[PDB]
């Protein structure tokens, strides 16, 4: 088999590519992730210069790995695919042998750990993907966001950005996320959410996708229009 | 060793850019034109030949269009031997499917195999990726018509029109100022020609130097017709839009 | 380009020397050994203030009686951590009793070498391993990614190591309580630390014979943290 | 003979003490309970070196579970843990009769049955062994879920002492266990030479041998 | 699993104050008590060790390349292979007992029984048996087959013990050895006449001595015998 | 020790290039001029017989060859890499079609099963393109006598008629000229040796053309009487002296 | 410069580059002294810590009851070598009943490090080892070097400034080739030899390390208050 | 067919004393109705003070004793010379055994030494690696008429107090290493008489934190 050795350190103790993966990452569209009192929404970019898209069919940003746990992404759509398949698979595998679903930091490892062993296996580059991994632990109401980034590292966010312009909205969430406080309701917390992904879209119309995620496996996609009366409401009220 | 002599065929420039995923797509942009429009009854797929020679056998030759299963056609844009390999390969796993739940394989899910296929010659192997871009025409009781296209890279993507090799920035932009939602067959099928017309490098747009197919609900009842059009059947369709 | 397993003219292995590279640009991590326990404290640095610092895990169980501190390239170290646990029970179940510390770090240290053209480069990260056996007493070792291991009387690695060694040099005796390896740790750490100390920015640990390897809460860490502040004002 | 049963106080674990090779009695002193973890009790009835075996390696097995998740193995997980096992040596001649018993506040008391063939049984009783018989005669007769905690450790030592002076086969001395809240507890080891003759005159019962 | 077809019977073999004595008939018997002369079943190993090997002929002669491609192997390299560095009984011993272990483990066993007939770089005299099964074990007389049954209990009045071997002689030994070769002519239907001895002696050296025969054998007697009980003629 | 090139020698270059693929092609260019013309009842394939040294006995090497009872091919560049593509082809002729449907392969799918061989040596680890262009000329029951052309890319196209190798860009015109729907086997065989003079700069005769036929059944080809579908061979290679009576009246 | 690349290139002038390096690593490693009589055989190292909070370095790994080496270079090569070299020990114990010659155990090695230096992928050993044994052919020493190169001495030396020890025992070779039967006097012999190798640093009782094996003596280890006698 | 399998008869004894134990064996080794060997031991000092005996199929009992002696020169290499407890040896041997679950060595396996308390320790395993801690055990062809003795003789079984009315049980106590190998020589005359298999000669190997000290004794030939 193709043995070669394509992520090795550089003299100034550098992996180049898997910092080549991270610009794969700075080059995807947007994913941002704010967790509430009572949920976490996902919200996501779709780069608008593709118009006679089918948006039934087209494969979604946001990907659930079990009923109760979601994934989002920022990088190559391709390499997305193949940690979003083995992290569904280790989910029912997880459920088959423990007889209990996967919590969210446990998911989270397991998609570190592959995003890892891509940084030091022969004949393989790095996965140029960073993933925000969303949901509630079974019988738990506390909610869970945490970050991946090819190098294989993860840790937990209050709210978090990834993707192109991410510096710009995690600039936003930094002084406008509370820790003492976080969104009360689900619509606190979506508007939150929209506000931070308007700093960097464009237009509020099918460029913008909304995920909610509640306690319970309760997990829902917002429309359109759904999406477009945050965008009204919030364009009203900046103009003072 | 033999160290010297490898390309590294799966590597991320500084950038964070697949150089041969980039090469690959450069390749693709000087193969003939292949147009897919998606109708409320119907699709459309429509590609240009590589520079026609006159002794070529044009009525039993297929260089564009391929039959995936009776549902599921594909037109080709790039190095037709390598497009060959991964038909091939499609086929076989649309008839898997089949075999292992007794119902037709949605298109989608080809379509994801398909595309991982290709993924996986950028991610490992170290060998040269794919150097073919697909246009997927189908139907399934799920989603009912569907277009997508996939890439050396693996992405793929859902359509209500699309454009893949040569000359797709001018096809794109024709397609997005006349296309509407409540489109007919009829409608697209001269869409797809008009647009051809108008971006081939061609002095004139004929029947030898076109592959043609719809896939319609034309046939009794609730059924699906895949229908690759012959050559006396493409002239007769590009004199009743006016083109000749 | 050139071989994974190539010597230099000096006679040292590239890829080895460039992985203590990536190790110098990690996070500051210090242990201290004592007759009364051995003490391993880490800063935890969040590169931005939404990330949930409790997150951060650079201090981890091996064993009850063995612990570990990490530095560098952090995720190179969860098959490091796994090989170790794998190890630790393993001996435990063949031979009904505790591996010894020495033991458990050399057999971490076997995987060092195992790269080449096996996995596809050397690990980008050092360990601190903490533990306790009946022979040895309290043990302080330091794995790096050449193999290699050395027994320390205190020991720090990352960006702040070479100052932080400097002081463990001229502070440790062999006579040091428990209560001051702590004070003494969380002293050097914040000295080499970029952003001010706290409960939330840096962690303590230590492994003694009774209680085994125990991770300090936020809240403990912060009353030795004021503390330690009080008792350098107070001269 | 082994019984696990399920009642207001936690569990009680009640086991013999007899190996035997074919008609030989090889021991009277064996442990058939494991103690696994401060929380996790398993049972051995079949091949003792199978049972004995798979039983310190689902020990192994349930510390990594804990060093790996920061936190205790359910008993659910533990049992299928060794439950997958066994299935994998499925027709090469593994022979096991296991209760797993522990305590966890998300599942509460739990007793599972893992066997050889692959069989695993969640219930408030189990009896395994060659002995198994016995012990259900006494534990049906005399079980009710509200048993004081005193009362159930009687019973679960009653019913392997019945199944001890009728079977052939176990014998020896009964190990008693109390599972709660607060983990598992040893109330020692009660040699049947003794205990017998205690049970017979005390309780009055016992009236077919030779008074 | 296999079923020996071409068999060896029985070889005999004592210690003496200052040696070892080791002998076997050349015979090679078929299924049905068929016979065939011409077989050496005594395999000089150096010239400190013989190894003498019943059973499977077959398998009797692959052991006896081993043996003459492990002194090769062992010249390999070596500047003190006709010194200090030189193969021993005790070595050749555990080379062949290794083999027959992880062949019987294997379930395709040598179908032998060996006796490893030497004498030791200081002197000390080696005797030790090994079969298809891998078992081993030593004492002052040893013999496979019928000799286990009928050769032992003759040799063991000459050395019933340890203690008995400084009082025997080569004399003696040799006597009862030669003796014990007729019993085994008398009463096995698969020996033979002919036979081979072979003696070690830390003073002599080895002595080889082949193409022996039985002789002063007891038949007159048989020309009284008549019938089965009530015959007179 | 052990082959460790398991990867592409073949690659992408910036401009969207398969460098060794162009390379193979320059090589079919070098290479000997061979042609196919397709008749309304049969198919004619012929090439030049470069002989090496004139010491060399030109019969041995042979240039047209049988894949199937039905299907012939010639090429223009590097002979060894078709000998070894003809013993490939016939083999694929029988493992992956006549031992699992009792038939020989249609003209179209045997081209495919080399076009596949031909493309795998573009993409495979360790391995140049094959250096040749075939010219695979075949009848089959259902699609009828058919002509395909196949490249080192992997690449296959069904022609009329078409040529290969050193004077293409010449023959294909003059090919352009003369041939029609309405052509019969013979005046297609003339046709082929008026086109092949043009290309041949030495001695033209039946010693230094090669030319095989797909025509009519051969019956006393086949080797045995007795099963009336059996009606023998489509494929037929012209001898010396049948090439020499067509060049008296040229 | 161009023919340095890997261990499957020789040099215009018919060198060995990666094997040469390799050889390098084994002069930046601390001193070990290797001398025998006789009777006996002495490895006597010079163990090297990272700092004052630090251990020292152990040099010495016993292979079997009756042989043993010391190390100078790449540590976990020599875990390597002399992990090999415990197994043949050991496969010569359990197979033929036979203690594995010195002889033999340097052979062994050579064969070893040699396919390593002919193989594309893989590197040559960091490490060289003097070997000390007592076989059926008394008191032996040996010189392991990564190329392959197995040398058998009275005495020699290896390591930095390893020129100044070895030149001492060619002078005292008549001396210490004598001392049968006495194992103090032929450790004096060899801590005397490695002080001719010390600039500045001299030997302390956690700094010096001591191995013997002889006719009536296990291969033995001495460090810390046990090596305090020869100071 | 060919069985791999084969009985050297033979049977041993380990008794545990409170600073001392004793582990004991007969000499003599059979196949069928003829002896093999009047003299070959199957008792073994197997450094780090612990004695061991494979009895049963002696090539499998070799094989196994072979195994952990290497077992015990790994763990000196791997582990800086620490020294082996009776416990760990025990786990350790368990595994050599079970190894081997689906083709068993045919032994019954004891070890002998001392505790890490200094306190005598005698462990005996089946064939396939089940294990017990025992003041108390006989193995192999006699272990049937030696172990109900020892019942009796050590832990006093079955014997009452004189005169309490069978109510007060004759106490428990350690014997000394004088009044214990007294047992063992009677014990193993005593399965000389009953068993064929047993006799020509009786080696016990003795324990104390001081080392290992070999007795030999005669038994009858017959």
């Amino acid at each position: 088999g193709y043995d070669r050795a394509l992520s090795i350190f550089s003299p100034d103790g550098h992996i180049f590519q898997v910092e080549y993966a991270l610009e794969a990452v700075k080059r995807g569209t947007c994913a941002v992730g704010v967790k509430g009192k009572n949920c976490v929404v996902l919200g996501c970019e779709r780069r608008s210069t593709l118009k006679l898209q089918d948006t039934r069919i087209t494969p979604s940003k946001v990907s659930k790995i079990d009923s109760h746990v979601v994934l989002s992404f920022s990088g190559l759509n391709a390499d997305s695919r193949i940690l979003i398949e083995k992290a569904r698979v280790e989910a029912q595998s997880h459920r088959l042998t423990l007889e209990d679903p996967v919590t969210v930091e446990y998911l989270t490892r397991y998609v570190a750990g592959v995003q890892q062993r891509y940084t030091q296996s022969g004949g393989v580059r790095p996965f140029g993907v960073s993933t925000l991994i969303a949901g509630f632990d079974p019988r738990d109401d506390e909610p869970k966001l945490y970050q991946t980034e090819p190098s294989g590292i993860y840790s937990s966010w209050s709210a978090q950005t990834i993707g192109r312009n991410s510096k710009t909205v995690r600039e936003f969430l930094e002084k406008n996320y509370d820790r003492k406080e976080p969104p009360a309701t689900v619509e606190e917390c979506v508007k939150l959410t929209v506000r931070s992904l308007l700093e960097v879209v464009q237009t509020g119309a099918k460029n913008i996708e909304i995920t909610v995620v509640k306690p319970d496996s309760d997990i829902v996609a917002l429309s359109s229009e759904e999406i477009n009366q945050y965008v009204t409401q919030i364009e009203q009220e900046k103009q003072e | 060793g033999s160290r010297r002599y490898d390309s590294r065929t799966t590597i991320f420039s500084p950038e964070g850019r697949l150089y041969q995923v980039e090469y690959a797509l450069e390749s693709i942009s000087h193969a003939g034109t292949a147009i897919g429009i998606m109708a409320s009854d119907g699709i459309v797929l429509a590609a240009e030949r590589k520079v026609t020679s006159t002794l070529l056998e044009q009525d039993t030759s297929t260089e564009k269009l391929y039959k995936l299963n009776d549902k599921i056609a594909v037109a080709v844009a790039g190095l037709t031997a390598d497009a060959e390999i991964l038909i091939n390969t499609a086929r076989i796993h649309a008839q898997n499917y089949l075999k292992t739940y007794n119902e037709d394989i949605p298109v989608e899910i080809l379509v994801r195999r398909l595309s991982d296929i290709k993924q996986g010659y950028t991610q490992h192997g170290g060998l040269r990726p794919f150097g073919v871009s697909f246009i997927y025409a189908g139907y399934d009781d799920r989603y009912g018509y569907q277009l997508y296209t996939s890439n050396p890279s693996g992405n793929y993507t859902g359509w209500k029109a699309i454009s893949v090799g040569a000359n797709t920035s001018a096809a794109q932009t024709l397609l997005q100022m006349d296309y509407k939602d409540d489109m007919k067959v009829d409608d697209a099928i001269e869409l797809a020609l008009k647009t051809l017309s108008k971006t081939t490098d061609s002095s004139a747009l004929t029947y030898d130097r076109l592959e043609f197919a719809t896939i319609r609900k034309g046939a009794n009842d609730g059924e699906v017709y895949q229908k690759i059009f012959k050559p006396q059947e493409i002239k007769d369709i590009l004199v009743k839009t006016g083109i000749t | 380009d050139r071989g994974v397993s190539t010597f230099s003219p000096e006679g040292r292995l590239f890829q080895v020397e460039y992985s203590l590279e990536a190790i110098k640009l990690g996070s500051t991590a210090i242990g201290i050994a004592t007759k009364e326990g051995v003490v391993l404290g880490v800063e935890k640095r969040a590169t931005s203030p939404l990330l949930e610092s409790d997150s951060i895990e650079k201090i981890v169980e091996i064993d009850r009686h063995i612990g570990c501190a990490m530095s560098g390239l952090t995720a190179d170290a969860r098959s490091m951590i796994e090989h170790a646990r794998t190890a630790a029970v393993t001996h435990n179940l063949y031979y009904d009793e505790d591996i010894n510390v020495e033991s458990l770090t050399q057999s971490v240290c076997d995987l060092a070498l195992r790269f080449g053209e096996l996995m596809s480069r050397p690990f980008g990260v050092a360990l601190l391993i903490a533990g306790h056996d009946a022979d040895d007493g309290y043990q302080l070792f330091h794995a790096e990614p050449s193999g290699t291991f050395y027994r320390y009387n205190a020991k720090a690695i990352g960006s702040g190591s070479e100052g932080a060694q400097a002081e463990l040099l001229n502070e440790w005796h062999s006579s040091l309580t428990l209560k001051e390896a702590e004070l003494l740790v969380l002293k050097i750490l914040k000295q080499v630390m970029e952003e001010k100390l706290d409960e939330n920015n840096a962690q303590l640990s230590c492994i003694t014979k009774q209680d085994g390897f125990k991770i300090y809460d936020n809240e403990k860490t912060a009353e030795l943290i004021k503390e330690l502040k009080e008792k350098e004002a107070a001269e | 003979t082994t019984l696990a049963f399920r009642f207001q106080g936690g569990i009680i674990v009640a086991v013999d003490s007899r190996a035997t090779a074919g008609n030989w009695v090889a021991s009277q002193t064996v442990k058939k309970v494991i103690e696994i973890n401060p929380f996790l009790l398993g049972t051995m009835a079949g091949g003792a070196a199978d049972c004995q075996f798979w039983e310190t390696w689902l020990g192994s097995q349930c510390r990594l579970h804990e060093l790996r998740e920061k936190e205790r193995i359910s008993v659910a997980a533990a049992s299928k843990i060794l439950s997958n096992l066994v299935y994998q040596y499925k027709g090469a001649g593994l022979s096991m009769g296991t209760m797993i018993c522990g305590y966890t506040r998300k599942e509460g008391p739990t007793i599972y049955y893992v066997d050889s063939d692959g069989t695993r049984l969640k219930g408030d009783i189990f009896c395994v062994g060659s002995g198994q018989t016995f012990a259900y005669g006494v534990l049906d007769s005399n079980y009710k879920w509200d048993l004081s905690v005193e009362d159930a450790l009687y019973l679960g030592k009653r019913s392997i002492l019945a199944a001890a002076h009728r079977d052939a086969y176990s014998g020896g001395s009964v190990n008693l266990y109390h599972v709660t809240e607060d983990g598992w507890i040893y109330h020692g080891n009660h040699d049947v030479g003794e205990l017998f003759w205690k049970v017979k005159e005390e309780e009055g019962s016992f009236n077919n041998v030779i008074g | 699993t296999q079923q020996p077809i071409v068999t060896g019977t029985s070889v005999i073999s004592m210690k003496y104050d200052n040696g070892v004595i080791i002998a076997a008939d050349n015979l090679g018997s078929y299924g049905s008590l068929l016979r065939f002369n011409g077989v050496e079943r005594l395999i000089p190993v150096g010239d400190n060790t013989v190894v003498g090997i019943s059973g499977d002929i077959s398998d009797m002669q692959h052991i006896e390349r081993l043996l003459k491609d492990l002194v090769t192997e062992n010249a390999y390299d070596n500047p003190l292979a006709d010194a200090e560095e030189a193969l021993e009984p005790s070595y050749i011993f555990e080379y062949l007992a290794t083999v027959m272990y992880q062949r019987r483990s294997k379930m395709n066993p040598l179908w032998n029984a060996i006796i490893v007939a030497g004498v030791q770089s200081n002197g000390d005299q080696f005797l030790r048996y090994v079969n298809l099964l891998g078992v081993t074990y030593s004492s002052p007389t040893l013999a496979t087959g019928f000799g286990a049954h009928m050769a032992n209990p003759l040799l063991r009045k000459v050395v019933d013990r340890e203690s008995d071997i400084p009082k025997t002689t080569v004399q003696v030994a040799e006597e009862a050895i030669v003796n014990a070769m007729r019993v085994l002519y008398y009463r096995d239907a698969r020996s033979s006449r002919n036979f081979s001895l072979a003696i070690i002696d830390k003073n002599t050296g080895l002595t080889f001595k082949k193409n022996l025969q039985v002789e002063n054998m007891k038949w007159d007697f048989a020309k009284d015998i008549k019938g089965y009980g009530t015959q007179k003629i | 020790m052990t082959d460790r090139y398991s990867f592409s020698l073949t690659t992408f270059s910036p401009s969207g290039k398969l460098g060794q693929i162009d390379y193979a092609l320059t090589a079919v260019k070098q290479g000997v001029t061979s042609l196919g013309i397709k008749a309304t009842n049969g198919v004619v394939i012929a090439t030049e017989k470069k002989s090496s040294s004139p010491l060399a006995m030109s019969e041995t090497l042979s240039k047209v060859s049988l894949l199937t009872p039905d299907i012939g091919a010639v090429y223009s560049g590097m002979g060894p890499d078709y000998r070894v593509l003809v013993d490939k082809s016939r083999k694929v002729a029988h493992t992956s079609y006549k031992r699992i449907y009792g038939e020989y392969p249609p003209t179209k799918l045997l081209v495919s099963e080399v076009a596949k061989i031909m493309q795998e040596a573009t993409q495979s680890g360790g391995v140049r393109p094959f250096g040749v262009s075939l010219l695979i000329a075949g009848h089959d029951e259902f699609n009828g006598f058919s002509l395909y052309q196949v490249d080192p890319s992997g690449s296959y196209f069904p022609w009329k008629a078409t040529a290969i190798g050193k004077g293409s860009v010449a023959a294909k015109t003059f090919l352009e000229k003369r041939w029609n729907d309405e052509l019969e086997l013979e005046d297609a065989i003339h046709i082929a040796l008026l086109t092949l003079k043009e290309s041949v700069e030495g001695e033209f005769n039946g010693d230094t053309i090669e030319l095989a036929i797909i025509g009519d059944e051969n019956p006393d080809l086949l080797g045995y009487t007795g099963i009336p579908t059996d009606k023998g061979p489509r494929f037929r290679k012209l001898t010396s002296q049948e090439i020499n009576d067509r060049l008296e009246a040229l | 410069n161009n023919y340095d690349g890997d261990t499957v290139t020789f040099s215009p002038t018919g060198r060995l580059f990666q094997v040469e390096y390799a050889l390098e690593a084994i002069k930046q490693g601390s001193v070990t002294v290797g001398l025998r009589s006789n009777t006996h055989a002495v490895l006597v190292a010079l163990k090297r810590n990272a700092d004052e909070l630090s251990s020292y370095q152990k040099k010495i790994i016993k292979c079997d009851e009756h042989m043993g080496l010391s190390l100078a270079g790449l540590a976990p090569d020599a875990r390597v070598l002399s992990n090999y070299l415990r197994q043949q020990c050991n496969y010569s114990s359990l197979v033929f009943n036979r203690k594995l010659a010195v002889e033999r155990a340097g052979h062994l090695l050579c064969d070893k490090a040699q396919k390593n230096t002919q193989s594309y992928g893989g590197r040559p050993y960091g490490v060289g080892l003097l070997i000390i044994g007592y076989d059926k052919s008394g008191a032996h020493l040996l010189e392991f070097q990564p190329s392959g190169n197995v040398t058998e001495l009275y005495g020699t030396a290896i390591g930095a400034r390893s020129q100044g020890a070895k030149t001492y025992l060619e002078r005292t070779l008549d001396t210490f080739i004598k001392i049968d039967g006495n194992p103090d006097e032929l450790i004096k012999a060899g801590v005397e030899a490695i002080s001719q190798s010390l600039r500045d640093e001299s030997l302390t009782v956690d700094n010096l390390s001591i191995a013997i094996v002889g006719k009536d003596t296990p291969f033995t280890i001495y460090d810390g208050e046990a090596v305090a006698k020869y100071i | 067919q060919f069985n791999p399998y084969g009985d050297n008869g033979g049977t041993i004894l380990g008794i545990a004393g409170e600073d001392f134990a004793v582990l004991a064996g007969d000499t003599r080794n059979i196949t069928d109705y003829s002896i093999n060997s009047r003299y070959e031991p199957k008792v073994f000092d197997c450094g780090d003070n612990i004695v061991m005996s494979a009895n049963g199929f002696a090539a499998d009992g070799d094989a196994l004793v072979k195994r952990f002696k290497n077992s015990v020169k790994w763990y000196h290499f791997d582990h800086n010379d620490k020294k082996l407890s009776i416990n760990s040896a025990a786990r350790n041997i368990q595994h050599l055994l079970y190894g081997k679950r689906f083709f068993p060595y045919y032994v019954h396996t004891i070890i002998a030494g001392l505790d890490e308390d200094g306190k005598g320790a005698v462990y005996s395993f089946d064939p396939v690696g089940s294990y017990e801690r025992e003041q108390c055990r006989a193995g192999g062809a006699a272990a049937s008429l030696i172990m109900p003795f020892l019942d009796n003789q050590v832990n006093f079984k079955n014997q009452y107090e004189p005169g309490t009315n069978g109510k007060v049980k004759k106490p428990l106590k350690y014997l000394s290493v004088e009044e214990v190998i007294k047992l063992v020589r009677d014990s193993f005359t005593s399965a000389t008489e009953r068993h064929i298999q047993v006799g020509d000669g009786l080696e016990i190997l003795i324990v104390t934190k001081d080392g290992v000290r070999k007795e030999f004794y005669e038994l009858k030939r017959d």
